């Protein structure tokens, strides 16, 4: 669970416009039919949103539109943008549970 | 843990004015996002909007300015994040303080006049008096 997008000199820092973020395929994967990852976006209050039904996808893309665009004038309630964020991932079974836990940034 | 960080404030180190363009020194942007600097002056009466691409260099030179006309300078950089619409709106920018400054006047003839003095024998040298109103250094 990395952002590739980050800057050379600070990890925590990603200098797109957006976010574009991959993650590697979870083993065991095979005898389950269908794994959809659950992904968790937070800001700098933890906030729930951008919660995405994701089915064989390794790689996920915040766009600018779908981050000022979407929930900034959602929550703040006005177009100003949100720069902090935090991310958490986690596997969920097609017909059982999810996995042992969320997946660190 | 990760984050997304906007430029930093620069500081517009000093300004030196001429009647048609305009010299500005700041200060070096320090966030690698960085993709452009922008200015906003201000006429008094409307506000104008101007950046340069490129932050190569520490000065600028702002062109197509309104002689006699004092402005008010105030800038910073907007990195790849910042959007078109959202710079407009200058919400997340950021910008420097702003700034005052006089905007100079270009010259002008007062008058024109030639004067010679008359002489005994040859010719008086014909000479051109001219009083100016400027302020130009040269």
């Amino acid at each position: 669970f990395r952002v590739v997008n980050t800057a050379s000199g600070d990890v925590t820092e990603f200098v797109g416009p957006d976010v574009k973020l991959a993650w590697d395929k979870i083993p065991e994967e095979e005898i389950i039919p269908e794994i959809y990852y659950t992904l968790e976006i937070y800001d700098s209050q933890d906030r729930m949103l951008r919660s995405v039904r994701i089915e064989d996808v390794y790689t996920y893309d915040y766009l600018l539109t779908y981050n000022k665009a979407d929930f900034a004038l959602l929550n703040s309630g006005a177009l100003g943008i949100n720069r902090k964020l935090r991310f958490r991932i986690r596997a969920e079974g097609e017909n059982g549970e999810q996995s042992v836990g969320w997946a660190t940034i | 843990m990760i984050s997304n960080n906007a430029p930093a404030k620069m500081v517009l180190n000093s300004v030196l004015t001429g009647y048609t363009l305009a010299y500005i020194q700041h200060s070096i942007y320090s966030d690698y996002d960085v993709i452009g600097r922008s200015f906003w002056l201000k006429e008094g009466s409307n506000v104008t909007r101007r950046d340069f691409t490129g932050i190569d260099t520490f000065s600028v030179t702002i062109n197509n300015l309104k002689p006699t006309t004092t402005y008010e300078v105030q800038g910073a950089f907007y990195d790849s994040i910042i959007d078109s619409e959202l710079l407009n709106a200058q919400i997340g920018i950021n910008l420097s303080d702003k700034q005052t400054f006089k905007m100079k006047s270009a010259p002008r003839i007062t008058g024109a006049r030639c004067e010679s003095e008359p002489v005994d024998v040859g010719v008086g040298a014909p000479i051109v008096y001219i009083d100016t109103t400027g302020e130009a250094d040269y």
